[PDB]
């Protein structure tokens, strides 16, 4: 009697299906098929064997073959199943930055996909399977917790669906979402090392160096270096989970005073910061003010500094002061540090050139070939230049021990001159026979 | 034999799953609720149907080949006395869309039955045919037609009254009715 | 005509 | 004159001045069912003047190329006014018809149309595998009808162009020589003689009344027995108009309306 | 009358009484009640659209030996059984259906005169039609635009049941084959509406043609 | 069991 072949078909969405209708009776008046679609009927033996091509099957349908025999209107049914992969497979949006040691949840969403009885959703860490579950609901969600380890680094996580139609005679159709990359970190709670001069002069250049280690991913960290309201441009150098940021800084007159140097290391929503002070300076030299730099013995002398009562040093100049030095010392506080600076200045006191018979005898009588030491010393401030010449060019060897010779004999004119005057004295050397 | 075909015999109308082949098939469901759906439907194929076959009319017909005549469908309401209602019984002859709603069935041969002291009401299917005889076997040529029932109003019960009940549907032939040409019945089987 | 055999 | 004729039914009147008599098919005029011959026991619906009147079909064009035309009764009137309604509301329907074919030319034209009315006009299907395999659309085209061809092109594998009539001219699509089609009620529109054909046809069947949604009792066929020719152009063209009136229409078995499968 | 007054051969049925494995379905044969098997009587009926007659059946049996199984069999008794529509149709050649309490049947003893009988105008209409320009049941709205197809024409509608024919003897050691011929004469005949004779070759039940002979 | 299973009571 009424028979159908195939009785179960699986085909892709939109395809044609071939359904053979058949019956068994003597006069089958009408063999026909159920369904409401466009249907090419071929022929084999008459109303006993027919073939229908039914075109464009979009959804599951079950066309039964009915056969009108007058004795028995019997009917037989075929089941058509169609197939389709998910229209979307993706992981719910998750922050890229993820805390080490804390739990994270992955959530895959699969929209569509049928037959659902053969669709599985799976969560993966790289190529490893973490979770597998039949697809249920719409969208079909599948979730799993993942304990963030350092092991989880550039680990890409993904979701995959498996529409396994192999048991129906087809194949396994897979789909995959965009991967998710875990960007973790860890930024210890300790200030970065900051090396910098506690002091810096106006209009000069300085060098700051900031560094820190034990952080990850160092390449992603933001390093903020700045002195006062001046943001610095550092040259970051990376290493074994570490960094060193070097930067130059120039200061001007406006920056004079105590300024704040800061280094901040930032990762995610956490930051470690170091605060230090740098003093920018200008220390005008404490100049020594002498009433009169050059003065004569006896004059009143006043000394004051210039760069609460005003103090000056008064003293009556004595010859012993010629060449002596007065000083003006000062101190300045910059960045809790004490800077010292001074200035000394000499005072010239005066006494005209002098040649007493006492310290420059008018005559000498030495035996030829004896040892003597010619004595003639000028006195005065400034120290007078002395020259004892004979015949305008032959000098008397004063102050030194010599062997008396014939050519020492003669008359010398000892001249002692200086800005205070000039004094002349005649010296006679007699050289007796040995 | 035709004398026996004029005797009112009970139709297995409600021979649905769990109701087939038990006394429950003769009992047509009725209730207080207002639907617009058919109470029953029936193809006028009177020997070769699922329901009408093992009636006395259907049986006698299936020892014969050809038939002619008007069919009497007599219905007995078996509710409580206190249950009122108006129904519509119809015979639509064939060749158009089958009467799924009441406005379709109302456009054919119909009767509005008022439930009352007269417990039984007949609806006659008049002999309307192209061919002078029809087949007892099921035909696409000598088509029979469609019998239905609808609610006109609803069945209405008052306080403390059974909200659901049944009717009994009988079939008999009319005195215009005749059969011809003998054959053995397809109903009975025997071990070889 | 065919027959049947 | 035999040539001059008027015909009036309902609110509709045909006139012709160059007919060649009129013919009554088999000698018998349309008649109703008689109480002695009646079969359905319901009181019949007789529409009279509402339905029994001239309905004019869309005119076809005779060319030198034209091979023939066919229509079916009551199919070609199923959409026609109040007749179509009475036909499709009832299960059973009976009717004879007055068939009036019109084709005027000039005294300088040649051509001869054989207008035949064939009872039960079952043509062969256009496929050598399946037998008598014709869809509801392809069997019942309505007002349009179908045309004849002089070629037999069977779609042996398929259910498109194999699911329709092989309307072969010389064999009437039926496998019988068209030269013997004169055993049916007929007239010839020979353009040098007449411009009209008038055939009155009774109800013919093996039954009293039948289901008009099943059965076409009559088929109208028009074949060019002599081809259309005009002296000047090698492509002449003349309109052929078919006007049909039913008569003695009666219907049994009222229900909801029959809407068959469609396009 | 006179034109139709001949017993013309319609179908030739094989049945084969054998004792071999797959020959139980050979021991009987079933035939459709039509008149399209042969062309000679058909073409003469096909002169008219409608006819009406009583029918004379005459049956001629001829048995023979198929292979070199030319050995001993006993005289064959055949049964021709008419099975009208909606009836118990057989399972094997021997069974309960073929008892025939109401199904009219003929018992032929081979060697006797050709068995014959008369049948009335049994038709469901007022005359027979050799045609039908219409459908069986109506194809309605939402079914298929292309519907009606298979259920057009006389072939779709004109069921009259079947003949079942058997040998009533059991299977013998040697296989015997029997051909039965069905002859028909329509008598008491009158016909309506002449039509042209069939000009070209027939194809089966319908009116249909072929490509290679028109 | 003589009788055939009906699909609905609203089967035509
Ligand atoms: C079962 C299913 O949906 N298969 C489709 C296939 O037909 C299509 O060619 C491809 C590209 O769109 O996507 C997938
Ligand atoms: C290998 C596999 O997945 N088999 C399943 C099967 O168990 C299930 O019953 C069927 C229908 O939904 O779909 C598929
Ligand atoms: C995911 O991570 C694994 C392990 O490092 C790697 O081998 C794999 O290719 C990655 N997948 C993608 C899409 O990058
Ligand atoms: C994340 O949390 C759940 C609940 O504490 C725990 O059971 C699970 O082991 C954790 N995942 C991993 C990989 O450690
Ligand atoms: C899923 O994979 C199929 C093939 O298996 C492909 O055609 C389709 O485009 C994919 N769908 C998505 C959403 O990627
Ligand atoms: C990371 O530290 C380990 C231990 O010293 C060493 O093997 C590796 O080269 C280091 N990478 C660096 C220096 O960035
Ligand atoms: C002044 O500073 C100098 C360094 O340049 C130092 O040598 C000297 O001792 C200071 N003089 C004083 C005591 O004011
Ligand atoms: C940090 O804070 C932001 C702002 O709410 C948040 O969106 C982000 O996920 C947090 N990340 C962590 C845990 O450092």
């Amino acid at each position: 009697q009424t028979s159908v072949s195939p009785s179960k078909v699986i085909l892709p969405r939109g395809g044609s299906v071939l359904v053979t209708c058949s019956t068994s009776c003597d006069q089958p008046m009408l063999l026909g098929i159920e369904t409401p679609l466009p249907k090419k009927e071929l022929l084999l033996p008459g109303n006993n064997r027919k073939v229908y091509e039914l075109s464009n099957v979009q959804e599951d349908s079950q066309p039964m073959c009915y056969s009108n025999c007058p004795d028995g209107q019997s009917t037989a049914k075929t089941f058509l199943t169609v197939y389709w992969t998910p229209e979307r497979v993706e992981l719910a949006p998750l922050p890229s930055w993820q805390p080490v040691g804390k739990n994270l949840t992955l959530r895959c969403q699969v929209e569509g996909g049928a037959p659902r009885a053969n669709l599985t959703v799976v969560l993966l860490r790289g190529e490893k399977e973490l979770k597998r579950e039949p697809a249920v609901g719409e969208p079909a969600e599948v979730t799993t917790t993942v304990l963030v380890r350092r092991d989880h680094h550039g680990a890409n996580f993904s979701c995959r669906t498996e529409l396994d139609l192999r048991p129906q005679g087809l194949e396994l159709f897979e789909n995959t979402s965009a991967p998710y990359q875990l960007q973790t970190f860890v930024l210890p709670a300790t200030p970065p090392q900051l090396v910098s001069p506690r002091v810096l002069e106006v209009d000069t250049q300085g060098t700051v160096v900031c560094s820190l280690d034990g952080l990850f991913p160092v390449s992603e960290a933001q390093v903020h270096l700045a002195l006062g309201d001046q943001r610095l441009n550092p040259t970051v150098t990376y290493g074994n989970d570490s960094f060193s940021a070097k930067a130059s800084v120039s200061v001007t007159a406006e920056d004079e005073g105590t300024q704040r140097l800061t280094c901040a290391v930032i990762l995610g929503n956490q930051s470690q910061e170091t605060l230090q002070t740098v003093t920018i300076y200008s220390f005008p030299a404490p100049n020594v003010i002498l009433t009169k730099p050059e003065v004569s013995e006896g004059t009143e002398v006043t000394v004051k500094c210039e760069a609460g009562p005003r103090a000056q040093l008064l003293l009556k100049a004595t010859p012993e002061d010629n060449g002596r030095s007065f000083s003006c010392s000062a101190t300045l506080e910059v960045a809790g540090q004490l800077i010292h600076k001074n200035q000394t200045r000499e005072l010239r006191v005066l006494y005209g050139p002098r040649l007493d018979e006492r310290d420059c005898p008018g005559n000498w009588t030495w035996p030829e070939n004896s040892q003597q030491t010619p004595m003639c010393q000028a006195w005065g401030n400034p120290l007078p230049e002395l020259k004892c010449l004979k015949d305008g060019t032959f000098p008397l060897p004063i102050g030194e021990s010599v062997t008396v010779t014939r050519d020492l004999e003669g008359t010398y004119l000892c001249r002692a001159r200086s800005t205070q005057g000039e004094v002349t004295r005649e010296v006679t050397v007699n050289v007796l026979s040995p | 034999m035709m004398e026996l075909a004029e005797i009112d015999t009970l139709i297995p109308m409600n021979a649905v799953d769990g109701k087939v082949n038990t006394m429950e098939m003769y009992q047509i469901p009725l209730n207080d609720n207002l639907s617009k759906a058919p109470i029953f439907c029936l193809s006028l194929s009177p020997a070769s149907d699922k329901r009408l076959s093992h009636t006395m009319l259907g049986e006698i017909l299936n020892y014969y080949t050809h038939w002619t005549g008007s069919i009497r469908f007599t219905f007995l309401f078996c509710g409580s006395m206190m249950a009122t209602g108006k129904l519509l019984l119809s015979y639509s002859p064939p060749g158009a869309k089958p009467p799924t709603n009441r406005k379709d069935a109302m456009l054919g041969t119909h009767i509005i039955w008022d439930l009352g002291l007269q417990s039984s009401c007949s609806m006659v299917a008049p002999w309307i045919s192209n061919t002078v005889y029809r087949r007892c076997a099921r035909d696409d040529f000598t088509e029979g037609g469609f019998i239905t029932c609808f609610y006109q109003t609803r069945i209405v019960v008052p306080a403390s009254t059974p909200t659901s009940m049944f009717m009994l549907g009988f079939v008999s032939a009319c005195p215009d009715f005749s059969v011809r040409l003998l054959k053995d019945t397809p109903h009975i089987s025997q071990s070889k | 005509l065919i027959g049947r055999t | 004159s035999d040539r001059v004729r008027q015909i009036t039914l309902g609110n509709s009147t045909i006139t012709t001045q160059e007919a060649a008599n009129a013919i009554v098919a088999y000698g018998e005029w349309p008649t109703y069912i008689n109480d002695s011959e009646a079969n359905p026991v319901d009181a019949p619906t007789e529409p009279d003047v509402s339905s029994n009147r001239f309905y004019t079909l869309e005119s076809v064009s005779w060319k030198t190329t034209s091979r023939g035309w066919w229509w079916k009764l009551p199919d070609c009137l199923k959409d026609m006014g109040m007749f179509g309604q009475n036909m499709y509301y009832h299960y059973l329907g009976r009717s004879g018809y007055t068939i009036h074919v019109q084709c005027n030319a000039s005294k300088f034209h040649q051509g001869a149309l054989g207008v035949f009315l064939i009872p039960e006009f079952v043509m062969a299907c256009n496929t050598e595998s399946k037998t008598s395999y014709v869809s509801y659309i392809n069997a019942n085209p309505g007002e349009r009808g179908g045309e004849f061809t002089n070629t037999y092109n069977p779609s042996n594998t398929d259910a498109s162009e194999g699911r329709k009539f092989a309307a072969l001219d010389y064999l009437l699509g039926s496998g019988v020589l068209a030269g013997n089609a004169f055993v049916y009620p007929h007239q010839i529109i020979n353009l040098r003689t007449n411009n009209s054909a008038t055939i009155v046809v009774p109800y013919v069947n093996s039954l009293v009344i039948d289901c008009m949604a099943k059965h076409n009792n009559w088929g109208i066929v028009i074949l060019p027995l002599a081809p259309l020719a005009f002296a000047a152009t090698s492509s002449p063209q003349v309109p052929i108009t078919v006007t049909i009136a039913p008569m003695c229409t009666e219907f049994n078995g009222l229900r909801n309306i029959t809407v068959p499968v469609h396009q | 009358e006179s034109f139709f007054g001949r017993a013309a051969c319609v179908t030739i049925l094989s049945l084969t009484n054998s004792s071999k494995s797959g020959e139980e379905k050979k021991h009987f044969n079933i035939w459709n009640i039509t008149y399209t098997d042969t062309v000679q009587l058909r073409r003469k009926l096909e002169f008219f659209t409608y006819s009406r007659f009583d029918l004379e059946m005459t049956f001629v049996f001829t048995e023979n030996y198929p292979s070199t199984a030319s050995g001993e069999v006993r005289n064959q008794v055949y049964q021709i059984m008419y099975i009208p529509p909606g009836a118990p149709r057989p399972s094997s050649w021997d069974d309960y259906t073929w008892q025939s309490s109401s199904n009219p049947s003929i018992f032929y003893m081979y060697g006797n005169a050709p068995p014959r009988m008369s049948i009335p105008y049994v038709g469901i209409a007022n005359a027979y039609s050799h045609f039908y320009d219409g459908f069986a049941r109506v194809p309605l709205e939402g079914e298929n635009t292309d519907a009606g197809d298979t259920f057009y024409g006389l072939v779709s509608i004109n069921d009259f049941g079947v003949l079942a024919v058997r040998a009533v003897n059991r299977s013998n050691p040697h296989t015997i084959h029997t051909s039965v011929r069905v002859y028909m004469k329509p008598k008491h005949i009158r016909c309506w509406c002449p039509r042209p004779p069939r000009a070209v070759l027939y194809r089966g039940e319908g009116v249909d043609m072929i490509s290679s002979a028109i | 069991l003589p009788l055939t299973k009906v699909d609905s009571i609203t089967t035509f």
